Parts: C-alpha cells; structure tokens; sequence
DNA sequence: TTTTTTTTTTTTTTTTTTTTTTTGA
C-alpha cells in the first residue's frame, strides 16, 4: 500500500494516482527480461474482497443498503481501540450484492451475498476480526496477489 | 478528478554514512 | 425603471421626519448622566433600581414582507447618519446585500453585537426577577424598569464590563482647547454607537420587546463613558424599526431546570410593543411617525394578492376565498410522501414531524438509489460540570442521556438541532482530558441545496464549472469583489495560481469524439501560436507582497486565459464554452462522497455566508491547521487531534467549491446563578433547506412550499405566514384549507395598521 | 372514550505555517 502525497512529487499518470488516492494495494510483479533487466511491472487495481450473507448482515445492523453496511465498518474503524484507519471514508470499501453459495454441505443453496471491496488489506483484516464478529465474513483471509492470479484467468 | 502533475519515496539504505561504531 | 417612483417620491417625506427626529436637543437634566451606569452597577437585585427615564424617539417603517421596505433603508444609509442593523445574521446579511448593491455599506451586523451581547449572554436567565407595575396608566419609566428587570441578568452584566473596564477616548480629545467627530476614525475599534444617534433595526419584529428599552438603555451607556459628541449635543437616540408587523413574531424560551422541560412562550415584539402600549404610541408620537409600505412586488398574481389582504389586514373570510384556496389542497400522504413535490420546501409546525419527514425520504432515496451518506457529530460533557450541576438541582439522580434528552436543543443553534435525522448518542467517557464524549449521525443527502446556519470559515479549494464561467470570474473580477476591497491582493494571488495550475484541462478536451483531425490539428496549432505571443511550458509563477505584482503577474496570467478561454471559444464554438472546467490548487480526486484535497496551504483563507446558497459535495478530512485554530477547548482539541475531524465540503452559487470548519458551542445555563462551561458540541451546522417549521419560515423566503398543517393547532398567522413566502400561488399545495377549518385568529395588531391606515399624519408608500 | 405537549434569534476578529503510516496475546 503507497500512500497518494507520499507519492504526490511521482507525477504518475491515471489509474495510477487514482487507485492510491487514500492509500492503495499495488501487486509489484518483479523479474527479468531475455536480455537481463531487472523489473518491478507495478500493477494496480487489484483489491482484496470477501463475502458476507445478505439477509444475516442486513439483520444484525439494518445494512438495509450496501453502502450503509460501509457506513458501519467505517463507525467501527473509528470507534477502532487505537488510531490505526483515521481519516476512513464510505467509498474505501465499495460493495455489491452477489449470488455465491457456501461450499461447506450439497443441501445448500445460492444465497445473497455482499461482496465487499476492501482496499489496504489490513484494514481487511481489522474488518475481518473485529467487525461484528457475529457474523460469518467468507474469504477475508485471501491476500490481494491471490486476488491477483485467480481473479485473472492464465 | 483534477490531476495537474507539475503542481519521490525515500530509499531506506544506506547510500551515505559519514560515522559508524568501530569495533574491531 | 418606473417601478421605483413611487419609493422614491415617498421616501422623501420619512428622510424629511427622521432629520428632526434625530436633530432634537434634550433638556440638560433629561440627559442621563454617567452617576445613572455607575449605581446601576452596584445594584445587585433589580428592585432597588431607581425608577429612570431613558429618552428616545421612534420612526416605524411596516409593510408587506418582501414589499421592498429596503428601499427606504437604502435612502436613509445613503443621505442620513445611520447605523444600520438587524435582527437575525441573516437579515443582517440580506440588508448588507442590498445596501452594497447600490452604495457602499459598512459591514452590517447585528443589533445584539452593537449593545455588546457576547457568547456567556446566549444562555443567560432572562426572565427571572417579577415585578408588579405601579402603574394603569403605565409610565415609561415603569416600562422601561421592566424592561431593564426582564433583562437583569444581560443589562447588568454589559453594564459592569463596560464600566469595570477602566478615560482618555474621546473624553480626552474634547480637551483638545479646553475635534470629537475625527475621534471614532483616530481611535478605532470603538463601539459603532458613538457616532450615529439613528439606528435602523431591520426585521425588528424579530426582537421581543424587552430589547427596545435595553438598545436605548444600552445607547446611553455607550455615549457616558466615552462623552460622545452627540451626548455633549444631547441628543437622543432614534430607533428606526423596519418589519412586519403580521408576519414576524418572537418567543421567549424558559428551561425548568427539575422537569428538564423546556417551554417556548410567544412574547410582545418591538413592533407591537410600539404599535399596541398606549404609553409608547404618545411618548414615541406614532401617529406623525409611522411609514406602512403597502406593495407586494414579488407577488404577479391577482386572487393570491385579495388572499394575502384579507390574512394580512384581518378582513373577513368569505366563501370565494375558501374556494380559491381550495385549489390547493393536496392529501396528506401526497405532501409527506417523499416521491411527490421534487424541490419543494416543506412546512411543518413541529419540530417532530420534521425530524420524521426527513428520516423517511433519507430511506426512499437510499433505498431507490444523490447518495444518503453518514458523517460523524460528536458531544463532549464533562464530569465535574454534570456532577456540580446534578447537586445544585435538587436532584443529585440523573443519568447522561435523561441529560441530553432535552439540552441536545440547548446545546447547539436550535434550529438545525432539533430538525435532523441522526442516530443513537454513545455517551462513552472520554475523561483522559477529563471528560465524556457523546457520538451519533447526522444523515444528509447528497449535492443539495443546504445553507449554512452558524458562522464558518469557508476555504475556496478551486472551481468545479465550465471554461465560460471561469471566463466570466476573471473578466468581472466578481470573485475579488467578495472578498472586500482592502484586502484584494490575497484574492488576485490565488487566481494566479489557479490558472497557472488550470492549464492541463485545455489538453484533456483535446480527447473530444466528433472532432476532425484538422480540427484538433488547428487547435494545437493556436496553441501554438499563443505560446507564441505568451502549452504550459515552464511558467514561473509567485509574486513578492507588493500591490503592484498583484497587477502585473495577474494582469498577465488573467489575459493569458481570458484569451486563451476565447481563443478555444471561437476554434470549437459552444462546446468548447460548455465544457467543464475544474481548476485546483492540489490533485483533487473525489471518488462518490469522499474527496481528497491532499495537503492545504490556506492560499486563500475566508468566511463563509450564511445567505450563501451551498451545495453539499463531500466529507474531505485533509486536516487544514486553518480550521485548527484549537486553543475546556483545549481538552476537546487533544481529541479532535486524536480522533480525524470531518471537513465538510460545499459548492457556492458560482460553483466554486469550499471547505469549511466543524462548529463548536457551549451550554452554561443553572438556577444557582452559577453559569458554568457544561458541555461543548461539535457538529456541522448545516441545514437541508428541503424541510423547516413554520415558526423559523418566516427569516426567509421560499422558492415552492407545501404546507402540513396540523388540524386543531390551526392559528390564521401560521397559515398567513406559510403561504407568504412564495411569490407565485402556483407554486403552492396544502395539507387542508386554513380558511376552511377552525382556526384561532388573533386579529388584534391588524386592527392597529387599519387603524393606522386611517390616520393623516401616517405616510403609505405605494 | 379522553387526549395532550408549536413555533425563534443573537454567542468574532482574521487573511500563513513543523506529516505520518504492524498490531496484537
């Protein structure tokens, strides 16, 4: 994660700047060319992600929207015991509702999900041990490079 | 979105030192 | 250009009554001497206070709300010495718009600032001690004592900090042979009251009466300690009230402080303390004194204008006016269903239902889906002060949120405080500073209309419009107007910058579809040959503090995109006018709500106005150590710094968007005459203009309205009030018809303009 | 069937300028 005006003197271009505005995961792929040089190609846009029941979370904090779901993680990064998500806003956790089934058991069925976008992944990891821990986040362990590999096919 | 670039990460190595611990 | 005749072939005749009324010498002994201030000093309890006389004259100046009443305060400021004030900051503000629209007029502030009202005064037990009026006929001394004992608790203590403060001012110039009327100019900084004898109290209505006597009361003082030249002319002061009558009332609230009950009682107003005391109609001589305004300008319609006469003169409701007014009846369910009605104001009469109409169209829209976004209010109560107080109550058993369930309103601007949708108050105690903080959540809606209730401090971060509206700024210098003209070049610094810093948006329109490849082939190349006679290149930007680098480097950087705006102009015609154009001092990158402004350099530090039509943007934090200007406070100010304070960001009528500053205020208010710093809340202070109550409805004046009335509390003044500030009849629904339901009429004051309209000596300026 | 309890305004002293990012058990 690199930080926007840490990196303001960069003059990168879009999408580059953008991603990192607040501060941004940048999956560094590094390695060498045919003839020797050493590169570090920075891709950006990759986010780590998990899944939480639609009804279950809509329950246990009225998320009547997706976004006032993001409205209760950021309450809870900022009630957080030490001051570790300052500034944190409504649009660092982007979310949707998905379709997804649990694979634990065959009896089960496709339920409705929120998949929700965290950038930053420890805050993933805050809003994965902290956040309403009565709750049953889905794929809050998987790191941003594997979010990488298998988000993109090959 | 406003981006004007002419409006950068600091190396955390040593490329200097001028004084150190002698032990020999 | 006729529409002002009238006006200014009547106004004559007031700018010809004012003249003498403020020319008249007083009697030596009538004069209240210095001795008066000084025992009023050391009196304790307003019942020993002597029975004193205050002389002062009046001139009214009613009218229809909105019938243009200001363009005879704009004759007066221009021709007459005057200090012109108001009621309310917004009207205080409004007044200032149109007096600088045709003259210069210094700033305007309120009556309450001129007599020294400060920030202990606002929760100050004002209406304490009794008194029995020896009196039927009652005397102008005994008015004014009751006056004075109403306001004990804020006469008194003006009274002490002006005398205890010491002598030299202008007692010491009057001995220049032994020259005053240079003194306010040498020796600044002195009280606006030294230097005019008539004062214009506009929305005067708005003030209880109580404040007549103390403004003249407070006059005197002000021209004793510094020996005046007005006062060695005994002169005395004239108060000139412009308001409505029938449309404008106050209320004085009382907090039982056992029943935690807070009561709101309506209370006699200036102008019909003047209009309706028999003893201040012949003191003040009301009938050679008195100017009614009669025109409804704003007004267009026919059937709206007989409406508004008969509400307004108290005439008699007739059976076509129920049927006109039936036209407008809309259900119940239509007016607070949030789908209906987009953009119109809507008008309840309790608070309550305000705070439910709000928090339901948050749902609709949130579930529909502007955005319906959280942003973070906070509350900091402290210990020893709900200990103290719980002990001096009577009551030592109360618990926090039993204490916030009635001082939340008393705590912060009322108005605001008791009108918004938020969450539940976590009163968790923050006592590392000694201290216990609350936190809840103050909904708003996303890009509307919201204005500005408190004074905050407005940091113009740049300009989210078109390159034609930009074009407009720089060629009309209106952006530098609204800064004040002492102070200008720090306005002409920070649009240097701008356009130094606005060059790259030219290069992204060039990545427009529909454009030929010759078409941006001759757009680069007039770039080019600008750059001839000037692509950003390598300008070096910056000047030192002189007044001429303010006219030279800007004079070049406002021709160079005055130009290069019309140079693109005629190359890609009305597109190129349109586009939008967004300059900024720093990469400012807004992704939904959150805005990020990156690191601030107070380029260009201001105030915002209330008046000022905003649009809500986004929460940005970028903590500016201009808003920290944090010094109790400072307890509340470690957390700030611990815990990132929201800035909430707005957009002006321009467009130019403004970061402003979080809102602080105090409660203070006990029964052991102990008035003590309790609690300190932190929020936004920011207001939907989408829904208000009636009561604060008549400040201002509303574009559509759709009025909820409550059946059974149907007073004829609310209805009167509520369907008065829209111009057009059009642009109007209702819950039911006033006129057709039960309504308690109290058409008393009305009466009082007939009677008033039926008097040689009263001046009507059509 | 009684049955409520509605609304407001004021609270100044100025205009630039030291940045930080593993924590828990």
């Amino acid at each position: 994660v690199e930080h926007a005006y840490g990196m303001r003197a960069a003059q990168f271009h879009a999408r580059f700047m953008d991603a990192i505005t607040p501060t941004g995961t940048v999956i560094t792929l590094l390695g060498l060319t045919p003839e020797g040089h050493r590169v570090a190609v920075h891709v950006y846009g990759t986010r780590q992600y998990f899944y939480m029941n639609k009804e279950e979370v809509d329950r246990h904090l009225q998320c009547r929207a997706p976004r006032d779901l993001c409205e209760r993680m950021a309450a809870a990064l900022r009630e957080s015991p030490g001051a570790s998500f300052r500034g944190i806003s409504a649009d660092h956790f982007e979310a949707e509702v998905v379709e997804r089934t649990d694979v634990y058991y065959y009896e089960t069925r496709p339920a409705l999900f929120y998949r929700v976008y965290v950038r930053s992944g420890r805050v993933l990891s805050y809003l994965c041990d902290n956040f309403c821990p009565a709750i049953k986040k889905y794929e809050g362990g998987v790191d941003a490079t594997t979010r990488f590999i298998l988000d993109n096919p090959g | 979105n406003f981006y004007n670039p002419y409006l950068t990460q600091r190396h955390t190595y040593y490329s200097e030192c001028d004084e150190f611990r002698f032990i020999a | 250009a006729f529409l002002n005749f009238t006006s200014m072939h009547g106004v004559q005749p007031i700018l010809k009554r004012i003249r003498e009324l403020s020319q008249q010498q007083l009697d030596g002994a009538q004069v209240p001497h210095l001795q008066w201030f000084r025992d009023v000093a050391a009196l304790e309890s307003p019942a020993g206070l002597p029975l004193r006389e205050f002389p002062f004259a009046v001139y009214l100046i009613t009218g229809n709300a909105g019938s243009g009443k200001s363009t005879c305060v704009q004759t007066i400021n221009e021709v007459l010495d005057c200090v012109v004030t108001g009621a309310t900051r917004i009207a205080a503000q409004n007044m200032y718009a149109k007096l600088s629209g045709a003259f210069l007029s210094r700033p305007i502030n309120t009556i309450f600032h001129e007599f020294g009202f400060r920030g202990n005064h606002v929760q100050a037990q004002l209406g304490q001690y009794p008194y029995t009026l020896t009196s039927n006929p009652a005397s102008l001394e005994d008015l004014q004592r009751r006056d004075l004992t109403y306001y004990w608790e804020v006469i008194l203590d003006l009274t002490k900090r002006a005398l205890a403060a010491s002598r030299n001012e202008f007692r010491a110039l009057a001995a220049l042979e032994r020259l005053t009327r240079l003194a306010p100019a040498t020796h600044g900084a002195l009280p606006a009251f030294t230097r005019s004898n008539v004062i214009v109290i506009d929305e005067a209505g708005l003030l209880g009466r109580h404040l007549l006597t103390a403004v003249v009361y407070c006059w005197w003082m002000i021209n004793a300690l510094y020996h005046t030249p007005q006062y060695a002319a005994r002169l005395r002061p004239v108060l000139v009230c412009v308001g409505s009558p029938t449309q404008t009332a106050s209320l004085e609230s009382t907090f039982e402080h056992q029943k935690l009950r807070c009561s709101v009682r309506q209370s006699e107003n200036v102008l019909t303390y003047l209009i309706c005391n028999r003893t201040l109609r012949e003191y003040a001589r009301l009938s050679y004194s008195w100017a009614i305004f009669i025109n409804n300008k704003r007004c267009v319609e026919h059937e709206f204008g007989n409406l508004m006469k008969v509400l307004e003169y108290g005439l008699p409701i007739t059976e076509e006016h129920m049927q006109f007014v039936d036209r407008f009846v809309v259900p119940e369910n239509y007016i607070t269903n949030p789908a209906n009605l987009p953009g119109w104001t809507r008008l309840f009469s309790s608070h309550k239902e305000v705070s439910a109409y709000m928090a339901k169209l948050h749902a609709y829209l949130k579930v529909t889906r502007f955005v319906v976004f959280t942003l973070p209010v906070l509350t900091f109560v402290s210990v020893k002060e709900f200990d103290e107080y719980r002990r001096l109550t009577h009551q030592p058993g109360l618990t926090i949120e039993k204490w916030l369930t009635a001082n939340a309103s008393r705590i912060t601007n009322y108005s605001q405080s008791q009108d918004q949708d938020a969450g539940h108050m976590r009163c968790e105690v923050h006592s590392k500073q000694q201290l216990v903080v609350a936190r809840n959540d103050v909904t708003y809606v996303l890009n509307s209309q919201i204005a500005v209730t408190a004074r905050l401090r407005k940091l113009v971060f740049g300009f989210s419009g078109t390159f034609r509206a930009f074009e407009a700024v720089l060629r009309d210098d209106s952006f530098v107007k609204t800064q004040g003209e002492t102070s200008v070049e720090f306005a002409y610094r920070f649009l240097s910058r701008l356009i130094f810093s606005g060059l790259i948006s030219f290069y992204n329109f060039l990545q427009r579809p529909g454009l030929d490849a010759t078409q941006r082939t001759l757009a680069y190349a007039r770039m080019g040959e600008l750059t001839a006679e000037i692509f950003y290149c390598h300008y070096t930007p910056g000047e030192p503090e002189t007044t001429a680098a303010v006219h030279t480097q800007f004079a070049l950087l406002k021709r160079a995109f005055l130009g290069r705006f019309r140079i693109l102009q005629e190359l890609f015609g009305e597109a190129f006018e349109v586009a939008p154009f967004s300059t900024y001092v720093d990469n400012v990158i807004f992704r939904g709500c959150e805005m990020l402004t990156g690191s601030p350099r107070g380029g260009l530090m201001s105030v915002a106005l209330q008046t000022d039509n905003y649009t809500l943007m986004g929460y940005t934090y970028a903590r500016v150590f201009a808003f920290a200007d944090e010094l109790a406070t400072a307890n509340v100010a470690e957390l700030l710094e611990e815990a990132p304070l929201p800035y909430v960001v707005l957009r002006d009528q321009h467009g130019f968007m403004s970061v402003v500053n979080t809102n602080i205020s105090e409660f203070v208010e006990s029964i052991d005459s102990t008035e003590l710093a309790m609690a300190i809340n932190a929020d936004y202070g920011i207001s939907s203009k989408l829904a208000m109550t009636i009561t604060r409805s008549q400040g201002l004046s509303l574009d559509k309205v759709a009025i909820c009335f409550t059946p059974g509390n149907l007073r004829l003044n609310s209805a009167y009030v509520a369907m008065s500030r829209t111009t057009s009849s059009e642009f109007l629904r209702m819950n039911l018809n006033p006129l057709r339901e039960r309504h308690e009429r109290d058409d008393v004051i009305s009466e009082h303009i007939l009677s008033a309209l039926r008097d040689p000596n009263v001046v009507i300026v059509y």
